[PDB]
C-alpha cells in the first residue's frame, strides 16, 4: 500500500511539475513578446 | 552623423522582425504539442 500510494504520489508530483514548468515557460515566453514589442521602434533613430 | 545613425535604425528592425518570427514558431510548437497531448489523452480516457 506505501508503494501504490508512493508511485502514484512521485508520477503525478513529476507529472504536474513538468507541464507546471512547461506552461510557465511558455507563459513567460508570451510575456517576453509583450516586452520585445515594449522595444518599440519609437526612438532615438528619430533623433538620428 | 545622419545616414549612419538611419541605416542603423533600419537595421536593428532586420532582427526584429526574426526575433518575433522565431517567437510565432514556438507558439506554433505550443499549440502542436498540446494538440498532440489533448488528443491522445482524450483516447486514453477512453480506453481505461
Amino acid at each position: 500500500r506505501n508503494l501504490a500510494a508512493l508511485e502514484a504520489k512521485i508520477s503525478e508530483a513529476k507529472t504536474k511539475k513538468n507541464m507546471l514548468q512547461a506552461r510557465a515557460k511558455a507563459a513567460k515566453a508570451n510575456a517576453e513578446l509583450q516586452q520585445t514589442l515594449g522595444g518599440l521602434g519609437t526612438s532615438s533613430a528619430t533623433s538620428a | 552623423d545622419p545616414e549612419k545613425v538611419l541605416e542603423q535604425a533600419v537595421i536593428d528592425m532586420q532582427e526584429d522582425l526574426v526575433q518575433l518570427r522565431q517567437a510565432v514558431a514556438r507558439t506554433i510548437a505550443e499549440e502542436k504539442r498540446t494538440e498532440q497531448r489533448l488528443n491522445q489523452d482524450t483516447q486514453e480516457a477512453k480506453k481505461w
